[PDB]
């Protein structure tokens, strides 16, 4: 009776209640060749798997072991006893969607389901259907403008630049200080601490002279040991990544410069009211100072007159999430969901004229 | 004159020129105003107009769209593509040898002869090449003489097929003769002339068609899906499969694989089996037709990474080095590689600095990958493991304050 809404990410799996406010399982996205915390907890005779790279799903039979583990696990439902809202990246392969639908009423006999689009849902999280939305994850991070509910998939960008990049580069350049953070488990901490220190400089270049002539910027650390370690620069080194990604080697335009694209390939009509509306969603937006430094970047490219709005709600790492549970909740989207017996009438391609 | 043109006038200067007036006189009457308008401005700016004509296909599609000059290469274009010649003729001009990569002075301004050396190290650059050609550009019909002026030692002696564009048009005193550039050029022959008492090289040359879509993404998509909707349903079930692992990230295992000699000393079935599946999808159906693809090459493939000195090719000591090194040399790549129908800039790949601009021949291995449904934003042609490469010349642009290389190569494999 009640609706599951389930958003599957390249790391974490947020999952839960249509009708909640919040997801009431968050959990790894990853199987162990067990899924999840157990992955890990036995990763001896076996090593951790990620089954959806830059958000696309690249292991079916990983991946319905994670929603094996969701259901029956995470949340404690039968699948048959649930309609379920999937989430899907941008631009996902239209077998792919075939497949997911396939498996959720083949595999897991679900009454009904739905693929929303992950930024799709993020918009309208902050009850928008006109925006344009940075959405960054652990894998993936994607611009897409949406107007009147609508993405537009020729002005669609992606980079495979995300959290993941930007815990690994953190490693990097804390291990040049002087630490070794190199292993699986160190990784993890690594992530702790760019979660709770890390930041964006409105002005890179100045934000490298003041570290250098001062202490000002230092922060303190506690390892699980009770070593207590520094870190200074690296702070906003690390995030800056997402603006120039030649910090990890990558030859591709930065978010604002993907920002930026994304408007200039949308009809020249509706630009103003994407540049009015940039909305940002997932963990890797989380960084202070990041809506400021968009801002400021998106200024300098777009033309002197533009109004510039950049909207980071503080519920934003959850914000695909949340427009899942607003909308499998609502009354015009009933009519929407794909049942069983659709499935049954018309093949997994069913999702391609409902979605 | 004969009541019907030659197809080359060759020094018969005074008819050539008296054919081109009438020309030009007729072919008045068949430009509208803009057109005429998009003339007199060449007239007026002409080099800056045909560097426009050379390198404006290389940008973001939304850059190329919204710079003004698009009016005037599009609307010159298409006046002279309109008047087409009935049957082959032959034109001359002067080039830089620098065009053809060679990056020395055949002899001085000043001097009258060439020696054997020059004329032998001229002759081995530009043997069995095919060099790329665009832009707008003025020729004759007529061989420079006693009295032309004749700013270079190499003289291009082009034979132009039925079907070219030619626009004749009159600049003041002088009855003119404009082109663009849209083939290959193949020297079939060099050899030494004198003219009025000055060595000249002229190059007999002659011109290959290939399909170059540039920055028209999709005309080039129409074209691939076209050829290729077939190759999509005709794969046997392994090798769609192994194709689809391929796209989907596999490239990379499978590549590295490839390229660290895992079929040797470490061979693996698995892997062994997937390559011989794709290589057996891209000779399922070869490229139908001469086609340019592009590739947005890493620093690597060159031998260099992002903090290397030598890939700042804003210092032109780097440019020079990069052209030792690697122009007119032939690359083999172990891997499989991708390059586009489309020469346009993307996110993806915004800021790389070394363009490979590849001539493929009519029945290479290869697939328009794009007609698969699930990606065809990459506009995406897969080349066979192992393809060799010769880099006939090497070209440099600016790309706002950052300098970028166009490397003109032909897959001779
Ligand atoms: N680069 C392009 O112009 C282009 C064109 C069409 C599609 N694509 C798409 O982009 C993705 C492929 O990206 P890519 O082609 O940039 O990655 P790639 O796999 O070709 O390159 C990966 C890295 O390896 C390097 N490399 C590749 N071959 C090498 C060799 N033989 N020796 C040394 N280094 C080598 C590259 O420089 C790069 O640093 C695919 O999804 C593909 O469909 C790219
Ligand atoms: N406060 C924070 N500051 C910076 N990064 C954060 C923060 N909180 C979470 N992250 C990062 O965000 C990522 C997880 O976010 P999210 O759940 O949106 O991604 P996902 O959906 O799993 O991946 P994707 O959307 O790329 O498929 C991780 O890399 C995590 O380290
Ligand atoms: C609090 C937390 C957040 C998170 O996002 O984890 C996700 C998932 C995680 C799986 C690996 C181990 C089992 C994690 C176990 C348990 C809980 C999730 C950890 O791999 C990430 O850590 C990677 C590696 S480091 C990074 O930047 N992304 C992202
Ligand atoms: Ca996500």
């Amino acid at each position: 009776t009640t609706a599951l809404v389930c958003d599957n990410g390249s790391g974490l799996v947020k999952a839960g209640f249509a009708g909640d406010d919040a997801p009431r399982a968050v959990f790894p996205s990853i199987v162990g060749r067990y899924v999840g915390d157990e992955a890990q907890s036995k990763r001896g005779i076996l090593t951790l798997k990620y089954p959806i790279e830059h958000g696309i799903i690249t292991n079916w039979d990983d991946m319905e072991k994670i929603w094996h583990h969701t259901f029956y696990n995470e949340l404690r439902v039968a699948p048959e006893e649930h309609p379920t809202l999937l989430t899907e990246a941008p631009l996902n392969p239209k077998a792919n969607r075939e497949k997911m639908t396939q498996i959720m009423f083949e595999t897991f006999n679900v009454p009904a389901m739905y693929v929303a689009i992950q930024a799709v849902l993020s918009l309208y999280a902050s009850g928008r259907t006109t925006g344009i939305v940075l959405d960054s994850g652990d894998g993936v991070t994607h611009n897409v403008p949406i107007y009147e509910g609508y993405a537009l998939p020729h002005a669609i960008m992606r980079l495979d630049l995300a959290g993941r990049d930007l815990t690994d580069y953190l490693m990097k350049i804390l291990t040049e200080r002087g630490y070794s953070f190199v292993t699986t488990a160190e990784r993890e901490i690594v992530r702790d601490i760019k979660e709770k220190l890390c930041y964006v400089a409105l002005d890179f270049e100045n934000e490298m002279a003041t570290a250098a002539s001062s202490s000002s910027l230092e922060k303190s650390y506690e390892l699980p040991d009770g070593q207590v370690i520094t870190i200074g620069n690296e702070r906003f080194r690390c995030p800056e990544t997402l603006f120039q990604p030649s910090f990890i080697g990558m030859e591709s335009a930065g978010i604002h410069e993907t920002t930026y694209n994304s408007i200039m390939k949308c009809d020249i009509d509706i630009r103003k009211d994407l540049y009015a509306n940039n909305v940002m969603s997932g963990g890797t937006t989380m960084y202070p100072g990041i809506a400021d430094r968009m801002q400021k970047e998106i200024t300098a490219l777009a033309p002197s007159t533009m109004k510039i709005k950049i909207i980071a709600p503080p519920e934003r790492k959850y914000s695909v999430w949340i427009g899942g549970s607003i909308l499998a909740s609502l009354s015009t989207f009933q009519q929407m969901w794909i049942t069983k017996q659709e499935y049954d009438e018309a093949g997994p391609s069913i999702v391609h004229r409902k979605c | 004159a004969f009541i019907e043109r030659p197809e080359d006038f060759l020094k018969d200067k005074e008819n050539a020129i008296q054919w081109e007036k009438k020309e030009a006189e007729r072919v008045e009457k068949n430009l509208d105003t803009l057109e005429k308008e998009a003339l007199e401005l060449y007239k007026k700016d002409s080099e800056q107009i045909s560097n426009y004509s050379q390198t404006r296909q290389y940008f973001y599609d939304y850059q190329i769209e919204s710079n003004p000059r698009e009016k005037e290469y599009k609307n010159l274009r298409n006046a002279i593509s309109k008047n087409k010649i009935d049957k082959p003729i032959n034109v001359y001009y002067f080039e830089s040898p620098e065009k053809f990569a060679f990056n020395k002075e055949i002899r001085t301004e000043n001097q009258n002869e060439i020696s054997l050396e020059k004329f032998n190290e001229l002759k081995e650059t530009i043997q069995d090449k095919l060099f790329k050609q665009d832009g707008f550009k003025d020729v004759s019909l007529y061989e420079p003489g006693n009295g032309d002026e004749k700013p270079t030692p190499l003289l291009i002696h082009l034979k132009l097929p039925k079907n070219t564009g030619m626009l004749p048009y009159i600049n003041s005193n002088d009855v003119k003769t404009l082109i663009e550039q849209d083939y290959s050029i193949k020297i079939d022959k060099i050899v030494r002339i004198v003219i009025e008492g000055k060595q000249y090289i002229k190059a007999e040359a002659s011109i290959v068609n290939s399909l170059d879509f540039k920055d028209d993404v999709s005309k080039g998509d129409l074209w691939g899906k076209e050829n290729y909707s077939d190759w999509s349903n005709k794969l046997t079930p392994n090798e769609l499969a192994d194709v689809n692992d391929y796209m989907r990230g596999g490239y990379t295992a499978i590549n590295n694989y490839l390229i660290s000699n895992g079929p040797l000393n470490n061979p693996n079935p698995e892997l062994d089996s997937k390559v011989n599946n794709i290589e057996n999808a891209l000779k399922l159906t070869p490229i139908p037709s001469n086609l340019i693809v592009y590739r947005r090459s890493g620093p690597q493939e060159f031998g260099l990474t992002l903090t290397s000195p030598e890939y700042d090719f804003n210092k032109i000591e780097n440019i020079d080095a990069f052209k030792e090194k690697w122009e007119g040399k032939v690359i083999t790549y172990p891997n499989f590689i991708s390059t586009s129908i489309g020469s346009v800039n993307m996110s993806a790949f915004a800021k790389r600095k070394i363009i490979l601009r590849i001539n493929i021949p009519k029945d290479s291995p290869g697939a328009y990958l794009s007609a698969i449904p699930g990606y065809a934003g990459s506009y995406e042609v897969l080349l066979n493991h192992g393809s060799k490469f010769k880099i006939n010349k090497v070209d440099s642009y600016k790309d706002g304050t950052v300098t970028k290389l166009i490397l003109d190569a032909t897959l001779i494999n």
